[PDB]
RNA sequence: UUUCCAACGGGGCCUUUCCUUC
């Protein structure tokens, strides 16, 4: 556990065996729908959608209401982003990681915490490359992802 | 990472039996974990094994009794061409007379008698006496 | 210890263990409905926060967040379920 | 500027090929997309008449 | 009206369930045209623990979603009105085989149409709005297998009674046996 | 030698079931 460290520490969350319910629970598929794709044009991620909506309103997990995980449904509503989500933090913290290398070039830390971070980021997207969400010769450098992320 | 379950769960057999527990939880078993335990149970190196089911894997408790030396897997499954079944009992089994080799065929997950009388071959998978 | 049912363990010892420890294991946090008698209708709230709650119209607060459950702000009453 | 351009005849070979590979990438990304599109109508067509016969085979049973 | 809602020719349990629809239909605008909408395919007969045979409603399952919405008063008017009778309600899954070696390629197969998930459905609808909340399986050391299946709390009483039709319902569907139980 | 007896394999049927196809 923990490939990138040696922390083996399990922490997760913990999966009602419910499937259906909670039953206390009414509102309906087109309720949740609306709620998904009303934050999701608001600029807001599949992980911070299941979130807000979780602690704001009663949605235990958006799979159990409506049949079909918070990205298939940004995607057929046409609100999938050109990269993933993880793979966008990734890239994300590599550019503020690099940043700060290029300003103190004499913290060595960091330019190992830059090699560690690059290390994930180009498997998770050799990955993404070999079921086919990004496009076979799609790779990351550092110069175009500084602009890729913004 | 877990690369055997079939071997995650013997060996919390095996450790169960020697500590002398009467029972033991193992996990997240399997296909194959169901049907050793079956070709086990059915010639008694066990009584009966309960699948509880966690909505992801599986568990089981499988209730032991006294009479299981060992119960092994083998790790490569290895091509076993019917006169190597000979030459795999002649090494791992205690006697002539007993205790039993069990493979994987064409025909299904059976011990190695099974095998002799229904004439089919395969890879080996494990043991148990 | 030596002979057990572990099928059938006891809710005394089986409330004590870790969450990814019971038998079939389920989570131990909750969801409740909180109202502030200003608001006539209630939230759903999860009991664990993180992202800090506010009711349907009036901007005021409902819990803040911490390492654990949501930590309810002052006057406040809360049905579980 | 660079190298890779041998003469004007290869030059303009190079830019005869190129407004032919993005002329083939036009002509795909309007076909496939009118493939898209108008499936779109094939749903809203095939759950129109189950919403369609489903007030149908509801009123006329009255 | 008569066997419009029958979805088939035949046969006798059928029209006279289908009669009794009909009979629980014009009650006027509560007690009808939320129970029109629903049908059923066909209907089948077993027996039960109460000496009263089971009666089986097939459902083409788009449709399990209202029948969901009445069951409990229906099969409370069913019981009733067709009484020495054991009432429930099946939907009509579609259990597709899995390929052979010398077989060739079909599409492909969703996980929804595999006979391990059919009858995995069917536990699901022959207990109701109660719920399942875990299950087991023994092995007997005579090379048997049973399967318990743990059931809810609240309202449960519904299905209380219709325990031991469950296990003969479902051991005509399928060839496995079943059994209950309930929290400590 | 059939009948009885059990035993061990083989094959084929029905149950929502390709074993391609006229
Ligand atoms: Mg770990
Ligand atoms: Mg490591
Ligand atoms: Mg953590
Ligand atoms: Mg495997
Ligand atoms: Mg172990
Ligand atoms: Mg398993
Ligand atoms: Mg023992
Ligand atoms: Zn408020």
């Amino acid at each position: 556990g923990r490939m990138h460290s040696a922390g083996k520490g399990i922490s997760s969350s913990a999966i009602p065996y419910s499937r259906n319910a909670p039953a206390w629970f009414k509102l309906s598929s087109e309720s949740v729908i609306e709620q998904i794709v009303k934050y999701a044009r608001k600029g807001l991620t599949p992980s911070q959608i299941g979130v807000l909506l979780r602690d704001a309103h009663g949605v235990t997990q958006a799979r159990v209401i409506t049949g079909n995980k918070i990205m298939r449904i940004l995607k057929s509503n046409g609100l999938a982003p050109e990269i993933p989500e993880d793979l966008y933090y990734l890239i994300k913290k590599a550019v503020s990681v690099r940043k700060h290398l290029e300003r103190n070039r004499k913290d060595k830390d960091a330019k190992f915490r830059l090699i560690l971070i690059e290390s994930r980021i180009h498997r998770l997207a050799r990955y993404y490359r070999t079921v086919a969400v990004l496009p076979p010769n799609w790779k990351y450098e550092s110069a175009t992802a500084s602009a890729l992320v913004n | 990472t877990r690369s055997s379950v079939l071997a995650d769960a013997l060996n919390a057999i095996n450790n169960a039996e020697k500590t002398g527990k009467r029972q033991v939880l193992i996990r997240p078993s399997s296909k194959v974990i169901i049907k050793f335990l079956q070709v086990m149970q059915k010639h008694g190196y066990i009584g009966e094994f309960e699948y509880i089911d966690d909505h992801r894997s599986g568990k089981i408790v499988v209730q032991l009794n006294g009479r299981l030396n060992k119960c092994g897997v083998i790790s490569p499954r290895f091509n076993v061409k019917i006169g190597d079944i000979e030459k795999w009992t002649a090494n791992l089994l205690p006697a002539r007379q007993f205790g039993y080799v069990i493979l994987t065929t064409s025909a299904g997950i059976m011990d190695h008698e099974e095998a002799r009388r229904k004439h089919v071959s395969g890879k080996i998978l494990g043991f148990v006496y | 210890v030596l002979v057990q049912d572990l099928l059938h363990p006891t809710a005394a010892s089986e409330a004590r263990k870790h969450k990814l420890k019971t038998l079939v294991q389920g989570p131990r946090s909750y969801f409740l409905d909180v109202k502030c008698p200003g608001c006539l209708n209630i939230t759903t709230v999860f009991s664990h926060a993180q992202t800090a709650v506010t009711c349907e119209s009036c901007s005021t607060i409902l819990c803040t967040p911490t390492g654990g459950k949501a930590k309810l702000s002052e006057g406040t009453s809360f049905r579980r379920k | 500027k660079g190298n890779a351009f041998k003469h004007k005849r290869a030059l303009v070979e190079h830019i005869i090929q190129a407004k032919a590979d993005a002329q083939r990438e036009k002509a795909l990304n309007e076909e496939a997309e009118a493939r898209r599109l108008k499936n779109r109508a094939a749903r809203d067509r095939r759950a129109q008449r189950v919403a369609e016969k489903r007030d149908a085979l509801l009123k006329e049973d009255a | 009206p008569q066997a419009k809602i029958l979805s088939q020719a035949p046969t006798e349990l059928e029209l006279q369930v289908a009669q009794a629809f009909v009979e629980l239909e014009n009650s006027s605008p509560e007690l009808k045209a939320e129970l029109r909408p629903l049908q059923f395919k066909s209907i089948r007969e077993i027996d039960v623990a109460g000496g009263k045979k089971a009666l089986a409603i097939f459902v083409p399952v788009p449709s399990l979603a209202g029948f969901h919405k009445v069951q409990t008063k229906l099969t409370r008017e069913l019981e009733k009105k067709f009484q020495d009778r054991h009432v429930i309600f099946l939907a009509e899954r579609r259990i597709l085989p899995k390929p052979s070696r010398t077989s060739r390629q079909v599409q492909k197969r969703p996980r929804s149409r595999t006979l391990t998930a059919v009858h995995d459905k069917i536990l699901e609808d022959l207990v109701f709005p109660t719920e399942i909340v875990g299950k087991r399986v023994r092995y007997l050391v005579g090379g048997n297998k049973i399967q318990k299946v743990l059931l809810d709390s609240k309202d449960v009483q519904q299905i209380d009674y219709k325990l031991e039709s469950f296990q003969a319902v479902y051991n005509k569907l399928t060839g496995k046996q079943i059994v209950f139980e309930i929290p400590s």
